[PDB]
């Protein structure tokens, strides 16, 4: 199902770690014109499908952002990735009861923006792990 | 050198931009402020904070969209026509804001102490333009109340409702009441509110 216990986000240490990882990367992100994760990412996505969408973003972030950058931003990277990874795993059995179009398109625009920005795009994504964390929290309860 | 510590000071969503003067600073230095929304391209000049001599600027209205994140930058122009620009880190009011003490009213009775929490209004406007309260913004917000009788025995209540009443109290006695706002999602905790009360005679 598409839901995550509230206890996954109530933990101060791993959360501050995520936010500090996000902050360190944002200081390095110089592009203030482009924001990856926001309300537009939900553009035409039913409230009951937001968690599913965030599962996709999270998965992509793990595979095309974090892993490729697992060397930078230490020592936060080292503790956060495994945390986000578990959440991703938890959602590995989350599916929607409809067509995957309006959603797929939405996630693709994000993947596209990140690729077009290249390495700095990956940096930007990390700097937005705080936004990802919260969107992920509000969408999956 | 000229500009240092450019940052937002946020309390109950009142967002004030502040900064200091660095080493090569001087008293006749003027400052000009601009702000922008993260994810947008243009910087907007803050009408009331251009060429000012003070070291703070109220950006509450400009940064009041709870869905956006912002940036602000100060441009200092020193006595010699020398200038310098510095901007804040990405700003998220939901994350950085501090919470003032709860609006609470303690009513004492013969054998119980009553505490009424009132909605705390913020500058955040809804579509219809009215003011949203902290409760409107933070859905998981809850209160933590405590009634102290002495160094070794304290009563405690908690919840999302506004009215609380501690029972089992001895008349004409003194108690120290404490109430604080808690919002777990953002790990925020308001300054405590304290009301020292005494139960009625009998
Ligand atoms: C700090 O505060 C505590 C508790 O405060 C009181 O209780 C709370 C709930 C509020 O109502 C406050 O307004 C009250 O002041 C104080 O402890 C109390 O100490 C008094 C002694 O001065 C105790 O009263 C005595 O209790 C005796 C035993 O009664 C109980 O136990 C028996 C056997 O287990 C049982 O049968 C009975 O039913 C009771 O459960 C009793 O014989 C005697 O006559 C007298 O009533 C009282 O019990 C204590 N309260 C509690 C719940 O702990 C501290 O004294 C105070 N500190 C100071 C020094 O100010
Ligand atoms: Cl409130
Ligand atoms: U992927
Ligand atoms: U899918
Ligand atoms: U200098
Ligand atoms: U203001
Ligand atoms: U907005
Ligand atoms: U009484």
């Amino acid at each position: 199902h598409c839901r995550l216990d509230k206890s996954n986000f109530q933990q101060p240490y791993i959360t501050n770690r995520t936010f500090m990882l996000a902050k360190e990367a944002s200081l390095a992100d110089q592009n203030t014109d482009v924001r990856l994760i926001g309300e537009k990412l939900f553009h035409g996505v039913s409230m009951s499908e937001r968690c599913y969408l965030m599962k996709q973003v999270l998965q992509f972030t793990l595979e095309e952002v974090l892993f490729p950058q697992s060397d930078r931003f230490q020592p936060y990277m080292q503790e956060v990735v495994p945390f986000l990874a578990r959440l991703s795993n938890r959602l590995s059995t989350c599916h929607i009861e409809g067509d995957d179009l309006h959603i797929q398109r939405n996630v693709q625009k994000l993947k596209d923006t990140v690729k077009k920005l290249g390495e700095s795009g990956e940096i930007k994504a990390i700097g937005e792990l705080d936004l990802l964390f919260m969107s992920l929290r509000n969408a999956c309860i | 050198d000229l500009l240092q510590h450019v940052k937002f000071q946020s309390s109950n969503f009142e967002n004030i931009l502040t900064w200091d003067s660095g080493p090569e600073g001087t008293p006749d230095t003027v400052y000009s402020i601009e702000y922008k929304t993260y994810g947008e391209r243009d910087w907007v000049a803050k009408k009331g904070c251009q060429r000012i001599t003070r070291k703070s600027c109220d950006l509450t209205v400009e940064t009041g969209d709870l869905q956006e994140l912002y940036y602000a930058r100060v441009t200092a122009v020193s006595a010699g026509g020398r200038s310098a620009t510095k901007m804040t880190d990405r700003f998220s009011s939901l994350q950085h804001t501090t919470l003032k003490p709860p609006d609470v009213t303690c009513i004492s009775k013969v054998r119980s102490i009553q505490m009424i929490v009132h909605p705390t209004p913020t500058p955040i406007r809804a579509g219809d333009g009215h003011r949203l309260t902290l409760e409107d913004i933070f859905h998981d917000l809850f209160y933590h109340l405590e009634l102290q009788v002495n160094r070794t025995y304290q009563m405690h209540l908690g919840g999302k409702q506004r009215e609380y009443e501690f029972f089992g109290l001895t008349p004409d006695t003194e108690f120290l009441g404490t109430i604080m706002i808690c919002v777990p999602t953002w790990a925020k905790e308001s300054a405590p509110y304290m009301c020292r009360v005494k139960t009625l005679p009998d």
